[PDB]
């Protein structure tokens, strides 16, 4: 659908208030962390693959939360 | 007859000790179940219903927005207070507006303001729930009985019901014995994590927990018109600019939003009786009381002619269609098979024993031919009915095929294909308990990953596993890589 | 939210003409294909006359054919329904209907006007 | 032009009964080419305009309470009002729309008992 | 103000007369007279039949649903030219006035 | 639509996936990329719908 | 005997109808309304108006052109069942003879 | 074609660059790849023939 | 004013000492040439036309085959010999056919047999040639004279007719002045290698040598109602099935091969004239009669309103369209851009003498803003009108595309780009020597490979330099792979 | 055939659109694709003789791609 | 075009005479032969290429009469 594809970051922005500026502020994050709620096992999968797969601790941080973050965010 | 042509039909040989075979039905799938003495019988899972299902947390759509009130406090004074708040039909939100002397007050500052509005929905869409009392399968049954015109139809076949009070249902074929099917439908489908939702007289069949986490506003669930809703802030959209005062809105109809947000559930039909045309059921086959017909019948003598010309199927299946052109008593119609004018006898009959109860009508045949030039001979004597038929392949490509099969059998039905086909066995069993383990491992690991993420996953995976030390590279690499590859490349059905 | 309104409701004695305006309110007028429809008092409703969404496939029914001109103004939001050679017999209430939004029919009633009724006598 | 008939003409039910309207048509109602039986039924309440309640026959309109259900395949449809209310008093108008001329079959009417 | 309608898009739409036709395995896709129109959507897709449905030969094959779409409620999206555009600007002085 | 005006950038407006039209009003305005509304769902191998 | 198509191609075609339409250099695609019919073939390209095109803004637009198509006569492709097939085999015997 | 025959490869028949159409019979057919005959030319971007 | 928006124009500022400007005039754009105290001048090449075509040579897409006749030996009686294979109109060719008793010859064998047939083409392809002697080149000249009608309008303007026989002509411009426009026409396009080979009422400009490569019967190409065709099987095709007799196809209609065959190829139309509408023109321009209309008028007095918002070309000027609303007489419009936020003057007139004719009539005046931001001020001065315009871009963006746009012109003009808008110096003499050589090995040692072909190369060579270690050999692998790429990607428009 | 030797390489270029060349640039190469496709066979068999005749990876991918690229053509 | 890849290679073959084979058969070398004859300076850059990407006689030979072609066909 059209539901996705949001006006976000065009950059055209003024003064005033955009559309739904309070309730799509947190929509994404809310999304994110309800699908991390319901489906627990994903963040042991994804320990695992940052583990074996990140040299440094920094890098397995960040390749964890991006793991995190994309795969309700993919779908 | 009735399972040939659906193109997803697959045959199910060999019986067990006090013969019985365990098959697992398949809305769109028809199992055949050969035998060495019983008559060849074929099985479709004919429809599923539910009958009398309750409801539960009922939805909306689209609302309407009335009554639109205001009012605001002094600056730097309490906040504001409106009696409509404490009403359960009315939404709103606090913001700190600016007021000065142009507004009256008599201090410039932030002054709080509230506007609420009545919430009056319409459109819902219930959810509702099935529990197992209520749960029907119905199995057809047709036999092979070489009738004049039973080629597909799907309409010929006798129908036996089957409910979880009473699962080990009959089987009454005419002139041919009964079969029982001793079932199991608590096992085959969820139905105590699955809710319907009826929107628009269309509806699907979602997880429960899913159907529970939507950002929209829920009921109770109970039968009365006017209902107190929960949430309604996720349709009011409230909006304020310069902050000189605020606005409501109501968001439109999300009809069609939540359209393909509910995208990869399986339709259902919800036309009075549910029937819901999707799912599987196993069910045990035990053949003990089915005795073929026309056993003792003699074999005819005069010559056969072909009236539909003979024609393959997608499974390499050969429909003979006959008719014997004499005038003998009903019989039993001989058949032969010969590679290179050598009696070889590479040919099977699937089905069990053909006769011609009628000499007028015809019959027909389902043979199975090997692989090569080979020669059908019907009749005896040296007229006899020959047809050559030339079936292209190898044994080694069924045997990939029927792999092929095997794996998207176990990738949709998971541990219960061990029980397809299968005789009770030491082997089935064990392979059964490790499948059990592994795949509720996997699905604790991978409850809700994408079709797009899973190759990506896999790939990734078989990537660590390509370079790697301590035998965790192939253990890793195959399974892993293998497994989600190929359910990242055939999960969407 | 739909809102459909009739006017033109009057007294008339036989044979002269009346012009029956629908004027519609809260969808896209032009996209539709608009029906009229009618009911004597004590009797069923009786189907009148259709315009579809192209302005050139107009019909009616067998009694009142031959009789009754239907059109359609998008700019206006109205429905124009020029009626000749009226009968103390034709005379009723008149309801004006809108498409089916959800469905396959190319015809059907999702919602039905205020209706105004049209008296003839002598 | 297709014949229409309801079987009741007048239905006096006390609250809490279900009451039954079954309507025969003339010819088949079933378009072949998409196999969708295309009946419609209307509900005029005492001095209102008529409203719409089962559009096709399985298939029921929005805004409309639950209780109201529409059964019948090929020519003999039925409808189902398991409770009945004050508010269901009026004139069940059963009509056909697979040929143009649509005809409503003659007005049933559902008084309390 | 005087600004033009570029494009319409389509937010709810309704479909009718639907028809379909199938032919035999091992020939052409199947065709509709009602392919060709302009307000007709039509897709291609796969079936198995073989005598059960009439025809001799098993396999796999092709029927085709073309379908009626008109839309019900477009929305316009119209663009603003730089002629027509007009700004309002108020000049308020302090005068101190009651 | 339906007495709401927004402000969107040219080339979102463009990308959004939604049947258009020419936009010069007229009858049946011929719509362009019209599946994205229409779904073709095939009923396990027998039939469409 | 009895062969039954399975594909036509067409070696010659005709054109008539050529039919065009363009925007302005910034007011996005160019639509025909037969652009979605299935008997038109074109393609959209750009071509650049200023003033003497007569749009009013500078730039580069698009515009796409529709002609019907129809094929003078096709390449017919058929298919031999095994069901009509016939081996004419032809036997002479070694006799002594004129 | 043309009143002469041939015995062409079945696969090689499928990828021929011509318009292909239905091949069921019908006195109006549908091209599906019309584009391969046609030839659009826009010389130095004033109008295309 | 007949130049805005074309898309393909360049600004030719400057002059030599001798006021001569050279230029090379493209067919697909025209040249704006703007000079201190000179009327800003469009040219454009407009149609260069040729009459008189004589053909050279013709070639025949569809032929026609009667009066099939054959004529055999017996297996060693030796060649096969038919009357008419002698003669010039009959095509044919020998083969063997084993001819026993049964075709009567009397000897077991392989005999050979001849099948002449008469051959004619129905409807050939011409093949013409322009000689130097009937080109007439068309360059149109027109003012940047603020004119109500003139933006774009490409149908008003001085023409001037260019003939290699008449090198050298002068164009008139009304009340302007006059032009020298000294052109060679000689070194246009090479026409002296070109055959416009016209086919079915339509032409092209394939390359002369690459015309008598066709595999096709070449015709005489001399006026002659019955020709003689010299390569009469490569159209006609003989098949001797399995030895026992032949017959001959006439394979006919090439005519569809032919438009793939001339892919690379230019068209021309043919209707009436010949009127080529692809090339391109080099010759100088002479500046030294040249006038300004209106230098003798007063200064303007009143205000001006703006009739039409203000747009801007692609390469950056913005084209304003001023009406006059005051009492006056013709004279010179006041123009002065000041910078943003500043009284600098950066931003200069394009057009020469912004005058107003008439009371009634608008001028359009174009002038490019300053780069940045600017407001550019129309009027007295004191009741001016203060069209403000912002232009959004960068000086190097602004040098990156003429570096682009001399990149691209480079390579469609070969070497004689050099010279585009030189006036004429010690550096360009040498840089279209040295450019001159390059191309000529360039062109020589990759004449006629093809785009992909090319692409290809060129990525080959540039590995191979960035593989060698000799620092020579590496850059100048380097740097030919590099050239190499850009002509792939910019080869056939 | 003199469908074969388009007239391509000339160099008598010109800033107008030469004939056909909308859809002519690319129809070498989508030969190539389907001649590919068809027969998937060769590839073995070009990999082969790739291997068995190198002494650097370059050379043998310039075997590869040179003699994959000549045998379609060649059909 | 639909001219490019000549139905050949299939396998169907048959004693008979196939279609148009009395000259169909030399034509993909006549068309290198008139391609090479017209333009000769790239015999000099295969060759030239050839050398440089070699480490035995016969690599390099190969590389130039796979370059020579296969550069013609795709003119
Ligand atoms: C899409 O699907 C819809 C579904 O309804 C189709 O709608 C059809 O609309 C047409 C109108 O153009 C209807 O035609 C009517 O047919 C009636 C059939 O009557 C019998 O059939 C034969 C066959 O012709 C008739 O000749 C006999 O009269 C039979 O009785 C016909 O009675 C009727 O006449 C009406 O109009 C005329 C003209 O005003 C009056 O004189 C007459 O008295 C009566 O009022 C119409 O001709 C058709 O019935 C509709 N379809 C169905 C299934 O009923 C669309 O056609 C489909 N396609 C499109 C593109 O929309
Ligand atoms: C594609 O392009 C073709 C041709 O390029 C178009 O073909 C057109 O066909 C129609 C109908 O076949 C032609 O219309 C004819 O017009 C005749 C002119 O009469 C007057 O015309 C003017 C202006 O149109 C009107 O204002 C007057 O009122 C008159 O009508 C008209 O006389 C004629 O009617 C005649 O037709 C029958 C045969 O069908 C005759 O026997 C009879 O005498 C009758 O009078 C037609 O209406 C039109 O001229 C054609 N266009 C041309 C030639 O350029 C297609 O329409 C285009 N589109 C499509 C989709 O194909
Ligand atoms: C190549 O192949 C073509 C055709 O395949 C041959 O064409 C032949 O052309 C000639 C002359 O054009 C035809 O001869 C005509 O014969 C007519 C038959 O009359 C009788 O014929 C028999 C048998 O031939 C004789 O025995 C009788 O005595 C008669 O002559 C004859 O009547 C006719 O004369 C007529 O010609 C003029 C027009 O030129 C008429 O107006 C007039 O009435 C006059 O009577 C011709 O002589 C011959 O039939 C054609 N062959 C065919 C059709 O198969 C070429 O000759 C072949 N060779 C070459 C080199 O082209
Ligand atoms: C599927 O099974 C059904 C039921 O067996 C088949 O229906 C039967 O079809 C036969 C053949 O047409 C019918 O026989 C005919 O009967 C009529 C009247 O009885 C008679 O006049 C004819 O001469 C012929 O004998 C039979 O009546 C019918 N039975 C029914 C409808 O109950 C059906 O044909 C099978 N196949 C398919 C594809 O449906
Ligand atoms: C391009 O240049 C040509 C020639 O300069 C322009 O044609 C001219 O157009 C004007 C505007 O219509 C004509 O003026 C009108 O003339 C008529 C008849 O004399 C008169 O009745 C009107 O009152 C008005 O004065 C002018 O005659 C005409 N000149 C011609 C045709 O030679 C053309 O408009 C310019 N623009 C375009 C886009 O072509
Ligand atoms: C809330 O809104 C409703 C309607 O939106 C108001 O009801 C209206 O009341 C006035 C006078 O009391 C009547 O003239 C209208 O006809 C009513 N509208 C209807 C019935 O739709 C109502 O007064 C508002 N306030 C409350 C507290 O309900």
């Amino acid at each position: 659908s059209v539901a996705l594809a949001p006006h976000v970051g065009m950059g055209l922005d003024t003064r005033t208030q955009t559309w739904m500026s309070a309730e799509g502020a947190w929509r994404q994050v809310e999304k994110v962390e309800t699908w991390a709620l319901r489906h627990p096992g994903f963040t042991i999968l994804a320990l695992f693959l940052a583990h074996y797969i990140g040299t440094s601790l920094t890098q397995k941080v960040v390749i964890f939360i991006l793991l995190m973050l994309v795969t309700p965010s993919m779908t | 007859m009735r399972c040939v042509g659906v193109g997803n039909r697959d045959f199910v040989e060999g019986l067990s000790g006090a013969t019985w075979v365990d098959v697992v039905l398949e809305h769109g799938g028809c199992v055949t179940t050969m035998a060495k003495n019983k008559p060849t019988l074929d099985i479709e899972l004919q429809k599923t219903e539910a009958t009398q299902l309750a409801t539960l947390r009922k939805l909306c759509i689209e609302g309407k927005i009335t009554n639109i009130t205001t009012d605001s406090r002094c600056p730097t004074q309490g906040e504001a207070v409106l009696p409509e708040e404490q009403d359960q039909n009315y939404v709103c939100k606090h913001t700190y507006v600016d007021r000065g002397w142009g507004n009256g007050c008599g201090l410039f500052g932030k002054g709080s303001l509230v506007t609420c509005a009545k919430f009056q929905c319409l459109e819902p869409i219930e959810g509702k729930v099935v529990q197992y009392e209520n749960l029907k399968y119905t199995v057809i049954i047709t036999v092979h009985t070489g009738d004049q015109h039973q080629v597909g139809n799907e309409t010929q076949g006798v129908t036996a019901e089957i409910t979880p009070q009473a699962s080990t249902t009959e089987a009454i074929l005419p002139e041919y014995g009964t079969l029982g099917l001793e079932c199991s439908p608590r096992t085959g489908l969820d139905f105590n994590e699955m809710i319907l939702l009826t929107m628009k007289n269309k509806a699907w069949m979602v997880h429960r927990q899913w159907f529970f986490d939507l950002p929209l506003p829920w009921a109770s669930g109970a039968t009365t018109e006017t209902p107190t809703w929960n949430r309604k802030e996720l349709l009011v959209t409230f909006k304020n600019a310069h902050a000189k005062k605020q606005e409501v809105v109501v968001l439109g109809s999300q009809e069609g939003a939540m359209h393909t947000a509910l995208t990869g559930a399986t339709e259902i039909q919800n036309s009075g009786g549910t029937s819901i045309f999707a799912g599987h059921l196993k069910c045990r086959l035990k053949m003990d009381k089915l005795e073929l017909k026309g056993m003792s019948y003699a074999m005819c003598t005069n010559t056969f002619v072909l009236k539909k010309e003979v024609s393959e199927t997608q499974h390499g299946t050969i429909l003979i269609k006959v008719e014997y052109k004499g005038e003998d008593a009903p019989c039993k119609i001989p058949f032969s098979t010969e590679d290179g004018q050598g009696k070889a006898h590479n040919g099977r009959l699937i089905t069990a024993n053909p006769v011609v109860t009628k000499k007028e009508e015809p019959v027909n045949i389902e043979a199975e031919p090997p692989f090569g030039e080979s020669n059908i001979v019907i009749g005896i004597g040296d007229n006899a009915l020959k047809i050559n038929w030339y079936k292209k392949g190898s044994s080694i490509g069924k045997m990939f095929e029927a792999t092929a099969r095997g794996a998207r059998r176990m990738a949709i039905l998971g541990d219960t294909a061990w029980d397809f086909g299968s005789v009770g066995g030491v082997l089935n069993s064990l392979g059964k308990m490790v499948h059990q383990i592994f795949g509720s491992a996997y699905t604790a690991l991978f409850s809700g990953v994408s079709w797009v993420m899973k190759i990506g996953i896999g790939v990734l995976l078989t990537w660590i596993g390509l370079n790697s030390k301590n035998t965790s590279m192939s253990f890793s690499c195959i399974a892993i890589g293998i497994i989600t590859l190929y359910l990242g490349a055939v999960v969407q059905a | 939210q739909v809102e459909l309104v009739e006017s033109g409701g009057d007294v008339v004695q036989p044979g002269k003409s009346l012009r029956l305006s629908c004027a519609a309110s809260g969808f896209t007028f032009t996209n539709y294909a608009m029906h009229w429809l009618r009911q004597a008092p004590g009797k069923g409703l009786e189907w009148v006359a259709v315009i579809s969404s192209d302005v050139n496939d107009k019909y009616y029914a067998d009694s009142v054919k031959g009789r009754f001109t239907i059109s359609r103004d998008n700019s206006k939001n109205t429905l124009y329904l020029q009626m000749n050679s009226l009968t103390p017999e034709d005379t009723a209430v008149y309801y004006c209907a809108r498409e089916q939004a959800v469905g396959t029919n190319p015809w059907a009633f999702d919602y039905w006007g205020q209706g105004t009724l049209v008296t003839v006598s002598s | 032009h297709i014949v229409m008939t309801q079987s009741p003409l007048s239905l006096s039910v006390t609250p809490g009964q279900p009451a039954s309207i079954s309507c025969k048509s003339s010819q088949i109602s079933s378009w072949g080419s998409d196999g969708k039986t295309y009946l419609y039924w209307y509900l005029q309440k005492p001095g209102q305009s008529p409203q719409l309640l089962i559009y096709e026959v399985s298939s029921r309109f929005s805004g409309v309470s639950d209780r109201f259900s529409g059964s019948g395949s090929g020519t003999d449809f039925t409808l189902k009002i398991s409770r009945v209310q004050a508010e269901d008093v009026g004139l069940y108008y059963c009509m056909q729309g697979l040929h143009l001329p649509l005809t409503f079959g003659q007005g049933t009417r559902l008084e309390i008992k």
